[PDB]
């Protein structure tokens, strides 16, 4: 079996090197579907990762794309628990894929369901997110990317870092609110799935950045460990910054003083105090509209 | 994917040959024209045919009675045939795992007293009874254990070492010795099927494949006897004969489909039914060598 | 069999004090009692004294505080208390592993935090709910794999090492570390029981101790509050007394008699509920020194 | 051609006679107690029990199962499972359609080693079906060179089903259909 | 428990060597009962066998008696399997067993039974058998004894050639007809269960004792490896002797030649060669009497 199969592997990327894309498709399916019909899984799922990574390499998007869905049905088949080895295979898989493959978003749906079902988190596996992120924004789908990376792991917060960095200079005309467009949401969204860490990552390497390049005034402003990059021009900076502390004290007493004293920007992020107030002070009265 | 066992005929590595086909589909034959083959192709290994059909049909295929002692067929000093009796509800694979048990018994006990060793044996199936069903239970069971050990760890090992990995690592030993019983190598185990280009006879091959497959047992040899071929035949005629192969074709083009990569070795039909050495012999060719009925036809209206 | 607890209170191999008693039968009394005897006795060794009732009786029985953060009972450096919640179908045995495996989290993370390490922990048994079900669990899976094991040896183990007693001793090694978890030794681990002289308490205490023999866990201390010893007491009178006593007696002969070879201390009975260090270590000296309710009358009337 | 369609003709029978036992067990010392605090239920069961098995055996003269195969070991194997499947429904079986058979030593214009080879394979098995099934419609059929297609030339191969072929005779009606 | 059993051990034989066999048998029973309760056999087991071991060898034979009883009811209870260990803890009990004890049979019984109970042995387990046979000829239950002996181990046969030697010796009046009343036994019975080896060799420990007390008339006759002690006045063992080797060429013209030579013998043995003749001729005829 074990030597049986690594054999014909080589005669259907014989069949792909010459041409023969239907046969080696056709071949390879009906073969595949032998193991699966005698419950012998770990086989075809070699065999279909296999063929599937071959398919990609050769600009088959039509094949590669078909193969990949087929050996997720087999992964929830075979109940493939998500780990190391099963999210290996597909980011061995997405990283062959065209960024404009038309079945794209489909795949990487279907990859990213099988780890919520296979594992403890609501949204997927974090290093596959990471894998996924990266191939999404290869297709300009930005918004996508960034739901994904902010789900990642530390390499997504970096590549999160640079999709917001690349898209604020792409801004013909800058302006003072937007700066606080991009930042804001390296904030709000790490705040949200309380990955403190991170947000305070985020923040560091996009401020350095926008100091390095619109050379704003500022002055960096040190409290018991704490700092606050003071931006003598962007206000909308500030506030941010110090709503990120704020939540780290849980103290309903400084939430509302710091709401109180930027009663713009309370109106512009009603909706996203009124969370931050939710799950870092215990606040159930919804948000009085200031405006 | 060359329709002949040439690659398994030549073979010095392989030390067990499976050899299956209900239906009476010629099971016999097939099995003693695989033992020649290998033996005549490789006279520096001793072989061995075993059968267990108590209708003792290696007796009545060579001309020769064969019993429980394994005998050396006459004019061959390296094929020997073994004809044994693999018999004279609750728990899977037990009753299994003692029939082959006891044919391996008959095997280490005729190669002590005389013979010393085969390097290879050649297994004639049974007709019925899935022989091969305890090919699947030593995998079950161990997996079993692996589910029963894990989970058998409580939050730790923390503190379930205070109050008492050695159980994740022999298991896998366990766990690897006993698939490699069942895998034996596909370079040093096989199984080759027996049919004919007939309906039944493919559903029966088809799930065949499926029960071996499922004991992860390799299996890419597929004999097809009884062929009619009655296009090439030089002394044409007889439409009751054309007609019968027209059908055969039917179906033999399911075989070729629906087992691209696999050795679908095609046999030709034979007037009467091959028996003694010397006809099976020379019947046994085709297995290395293609048989083509537009100039081998004499072989065939040869052995008749 | 001295009817005290001497020698396990002043034993210093002990390290894992069990105590049960289902029916508001002063469990939490005696817990304190044992803890209290065995801290005054080995003042060289760390004890601590765990209750998961969430009632919180050992706060309420000394009179301070105690939370899931092991504390010094005022007044005593070798005594400690904990007070955790056991909890803030399919298979056997794991809920139950789950439930023990985090109080003893929180026993190793007090250990460090402070307290560095106590010699002897006096478990406070739930009230309600067979916490030690998982006290057989192991030994139980365990031997299914015996079994499991050796019927996996079909013929041979001739010809299934040809195709592949490493699991004949891994199976062995990884059953007597299980079994020994569960023996925990008799001489480091033991159980003691708790009731009273009155029909519904032996019922459950009968069982108590049969659910614990099936744990293969040591019992020999039955534990008999509430006791009258009317006929004795200086200032007699009251039938209502002596009739309670009467019954009371009838019992507690079922239980010299049920419990031949059993440590049966009786403890006495006092006016009022016994709280506070103080009234507990005057209360608890009778586990060492069997009581006299003609000489020990005194302390008894003392608590009152 | 697949599928045991016949499954559910057990099932009635099954469950019902499970009803019985139901029903009688149910029937604690008595009636006498059991009269007190509440045959009804002995004789509905039983007006239930029938009119379920009526509708399995269905009349051995009102229903009938005819079986079809030929001389060959795959399919009496085939065959002799079939036939225990509908005796286990209790249902009527008599009548065994072997078609595709040679007797080709009748037909006028004998000859042929392949086609005399193969009907001594199929005479073996069909006195296995003339001893395994003595009691039963063993119909033999005679082999046609093609496939019978068309009300025609299956009404006149249909004619042997009435009346026994005979290979002597009715070679012509045969090689009429090629 | 391991270490609470051990020490109530030496508090009951504590009690037994001073005189309080009532208090010992009672309190180890309702104990040894609640192990059973928890299905802790195993710890029982060990219980009640040592408390029988004691009370045996004090001379108690009612409680003792009492105690294999009730062990035997776990053994069934517990289900245990026929082993060594299983086997030795009754073998140990039996050799206490006073010979006179007026349940030997019955505790003896038990004991066979659960063996055949508990393992491939229609009659029970061998070695059992061994020990078994001693103790019933200890109180002169010889009858009893041959039986098990016959159906014992080597050393058995031993003890049945001694029992059967002893007998022969016992008689006052000697006859030609008399050594083969005895030495017939060794021959039919392990004829019967078809243990030509213990025939062999019962034959020659008999046959040798029987030449060395008696000094009878002989000369030993060898032919292709057999050997046939001819006795001048012992008509009945040459037969004997003969009949055993024709079994073992197990054909049925030499079984009828030796019949039609002695046919007073075969008459005396009519049914004893029906059997033989059936066994190890395929004889399906009844034996005609010839007197
Ligand atoms: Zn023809």
């Amino acid at each position: 079996m074990g030597a049986k199969l690594a054999k014909t592997l080589q005669r259907f990327e014989n069949k792909i090197k010459a041409g023969d894309y239907y046969e080696a498709h056709q071949t390879l399916r009906t073969i595949a579907n032998r193991y699966v019909r005698s419950k012998s899984y770990e086989h075809a799922i070699e065999l279909i990762s296999q063929g599937a990574l071959s398919f990609l390499k050769a600009k088959q998007g039509g094949s590669g794309t078909d193969l990949i869905f087929y050996l997720l049905e087999v992964y929830d088949l075979a109940e493939v628990k998500v780990d190391d080895i099963s999210v290996a295979r597909l980011v061995r898989l997405i990283a062959e894929l065209d960024p404009s493959e038309p079945n794209l978003k489909d795949v990487i749906t279907g990859m990213n369901n099988w780890s919520i079902k296979f594992s403890e988190y609501k949204f997927g596996d974090p290093y596959l997110h990471n894998t996924i992120g990266s191939k999404l924004l290869e297709g300009d789908f930005v918004y996508e990317a960034e739901r994904y990376f902010m789900l990642g792991t530390h390499d997504s917060m970096i590549k999160y870092v640079d999709l917001l960095w690349d898209w604020l200079c792409q801004v013909d005309d800058i302006e003072d609110s937007t700066v606080a467009e991009f930042f804001s949401r390296l904030v709000f969204n790490y705040l949200f799935i309380s990955n403190i860490s991170f947000a305070h990552e985020s923040k560091d390497i996009f401020l350095e950045r926008f100091i390095e390049k619109f050379h704003p005034k500022y002055e960096k402003i040190d409290k018991n460990g704490y700092e606050i990059v003071f931006f003598e021009d962007y206000s909308d900076l500030n506030f941010l910054q110090l709503l990120l502390i704020t939540c780290q004290t849980a103290d309903a007493s400084y939430f509302l003083n710091l709401k109180n004293h930027y009663l713009d920007f309370s109106q512009a992020y009603k909706s996203e105090l009124e969370f931050l107030g939710q799950e870092y002070f215990n606040i159930v009265a919804p948000k009085q509209t200031n405006f | 994917v060359e329709p002949n066992l040439h690659s398994l005929i030549t073979s010095t590595t392989h030390k067990w040959i499976f050899v299956g086909g209900k239906g009476g589909v010629g099971k016999t034959t097939s099995s003693c024209s695989i033992a020649i083959q290998m033996a005549l192709s490789q006279p520096n290994k001793q072989f061995l045919l075993i059968s267990t059909d108590p209708a003792h049909n290696l007796s009545d295929a060579f001309g020769e009675k064969f019993g429980k002692d394994a005998r050396k067929v006459t004019g061959m000093n390296n094929l020997s045939c073994m004809e044994i009796d693999p018999s004279a509800g609750s728990i899977p694979g037990i009753d299994e795992a003692l029939s082959f048990m006891e044919v391996m018994k008959h095997i280490k006990r005729q190669e002590q007293g005389e013979g010393e060793t085969f390097d290879t044996v050649i297994f004639d199936t049974a007709p019925t009874g899935h022989t091969l069903r305890f090919l699947q239970l030593p995998n079950t069971l161990s997996k079993l254990l692996e589910k029963f050990g894990e989970i058998t760890n409580k939050l730790g090992p923390m503190l379930n070492s205070f109050m008492g990995i050695s159980g994740k690592l022999n298991e896998l030993k366990a766990n690897v010795e006993t698939i490699r019983q069942q895998f034996t190598d596909p370079d040093l185990t096989t199984f080759v099927c027996v049919c004919i280009s007939e309906f039944l006879s493919l559903y029966e091959t088809e799930r065949l494949i499926q029960e071996l497959i499922s004991y992860d047992m390799d299996v890419n040899s597929i004999i097809v006897n009884q062929l009619l071929f009655a296009e090439n035949d030089q002394e044409h005629n007889c439409k009751r004969c054309q007609a019968r192969w027209k059908m055969q074709k039917k179906y033999l083009d399911q075989i070729d489909e629906l087992y691209e990569d696999f050795h679908v070795v095609k046999m030709p039909l034979c007037a009467g039914e091959i028996r003694g050495l010397n006809n099976l012999t020379k019947f046994s060719q085709f297995l290395n060598k293609e048989y083509n009925p537009i100039t081998d036809g004499k072989v065939i209206y040869e052995l008749e």
